[PDB]
RNA sequence: GAAGGCGGCUCUCUGGUCUGUAACUGACGCUGAGGCUCGAAAGCGUGGGGAGCAAACAGGAUUAGAUACCCUGGUAGUCCACGCCGUAAACGAUGAGUGCUAAGUGUUGGAGGGUUUCCGCCCUUCAGUGCUGCAGCAAACGCAUUAAGCACUCCGCCUGGGGAGUACGACCGCAAGGUUGAAACUCAAAGGAAUUGACGGGGGCCCGCACAAGCGGUGGAGCAUGUGGUUUAAUUCGAAGCAACG
């Protein structure tokens, strides 16, 4: 807004994996205010994930999110008559937020019968360091190198 | 075929930079430029685009053997600086910098102001 | 420099201005219709020249169109000599001459003096050029010893707006056109300055789920409902961008 940068509300760690990540990605999950079928959601595709490969699965997880999340991003900015993209290192905040977002919306992408096991596999894809959101995410940089020339902006 | 002290010539203008490495007798060596690095349109006179075609430049230079180079900058695009620190850290030693760029005393009648 | 205007350096010819002195003449001065001369840029004629720029013109863009703005080229012209043209927001939009009426402060070219070793610093003074500012003037804006103040001489010019700087005539000009210059008819305004708003593809600074970041929607489907249109004997009346239409 116009007054200046707003509080951010802190969220509470998981009750089983003591993790404020995983009570994001249970939030970013969520719809209609659905919260335990939100977490019971999170936490089934996080068994497949043990069960699928012997690595924790909140390591899993962050292998993922290090594979997802993006580092330069592209913002239109408006000069004179000529719009533009321009490059932008993310903060960490917004990282994470792009991270979860694209991981969710791709694991609702897939196709596979329920939302779990597409979860699943989409976590398990981005920490291998492939599929849609790491195909995202990949994109996202080749933007910014595309349009790497306006960094004076 | 070899050598060790050359003149780079940064034509700068408003819409693209060209970096021209010459022997110092004025016998081009190796060049190049924002436009034949790709960039087009704005990103050609951009200051990256003039920092990526001195290193190209620079580079071709010293593969054809080359240490110092003295640099002289004309007009007045906004990628002399950066095509300078590009040779700087490419590796050739700039050991002078000049500035070139042709005023008339008068002289010849410029052409007439846009949008008008 | 009267104005137009004059900007590399050199030499030849040449005009004017200003400051001293007080030797000279002894009002010989000012203005000045009609006349004559000069007079930016464009333009015209003859003959040269022609880099850059650039009417016209060509192409490419833009656009609804784009005989333009923008981009790429480009002829005349822009330059020279001679000769025409004689018009400009040819403006300080302020004729010339003369005298008088606070100051303050820059700067240009001199002159004198008091210091200063010289430089230089101070005072005075003359002629320009600027800014600020009394009295006075002004509709106001503002001018104010460079008056738009106070006075006198001469010249030019004005008498509501349009028609119209047009028509006819006349003079000038190679021509383009210039000078002089109406009338019929028509309106009750036109106009100058300033004030309050509103507006601006003016500026500055601010706020709002206004935008930006997200979530979820509508627009696609069936149905409910309101509206329009149409139909009907009637389809009662009102609501119509935001701010009418569960
Ligand atoms: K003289
Ligand atoms: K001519
Ligand atoms: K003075
Ligand atoms: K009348
Ligand atoms: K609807
Ligand atoms: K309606
Ligand atoms: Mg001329
Ligand atoms: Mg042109
Ligand atoms: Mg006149
Ligand atoms: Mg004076
Ligand atoms: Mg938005
Ligand atoms: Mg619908």
């Amino acid at each position: 807004p116009r007054k200046g940068p707003v509080a951010k509300r802190d969220v509470l760690p998981d009750p089983i994996y003591n993790s404020k990540l995983v009570t994001r990605l249970i939030n970013r999950v969520m719809v209609d205010g659905k919260r335990g079928i939100a977490a019971n959601i999170i936490y089934n595709s996080f068994d497949i994930i043990k069960e699928s490969t012997g690595n924790d699965p909140l390591e899993v997880f962050e292998q993922a999110m290090k594979n997802v999340m993006p580092v330069l991003e592209v913002k239109a900015r408006r000069v004179g008559g000529s719009n533009y993209q321009v490059p932008v290192e993310v903060r960490p905040e917004r990282r994470t937020t792009l991270g979860l977002r694209w991981v969710v919306n791709y694991a609702r992408l897939r196709g596979e019968h329920t939302m779990e096991e597409r979860l699943a596999k989409e976590i398990m894809d981005a920490a291998n360091n492939t599929g849609a959101s790491v195909k995202k995410r990949e994109d996202t940089h080749k933007m910014a190198d595309a349009n790497r020339a306006f960094a004076h902006y | 075929k070899n050598i060790e002290s050359g003149v780079a010539h940064i034509h700068s203008t408003f819409n693209n930079t060209i970096v021209m490495i010459t022997d110092t007798h004025g016998n081009a060596l190796a060049w190049s430029s924002a436009g034949s690095l790709g960039f087009k349109g704005s990103k050609k006179s951009t200051p990256f685009a003039a920092q990526m075609a001195a290193e190209a430049a620079t580079k071709v230079a010293m593969e054809h053997g080359l240490k110092t180079v003295d640099v002289t900058v004309k007009g007045p695009g906004s990628g002399r600086e950066a095509a300078i620190r590009s040779l700087q850290a490419t590796g050739l030693e700039v050991t002078a910098i000049r500035d070139v760029t042709p005023v008339p005393h008068n002289g010849c009648r410029p052409p007439k102001r846009r949008r008008v």
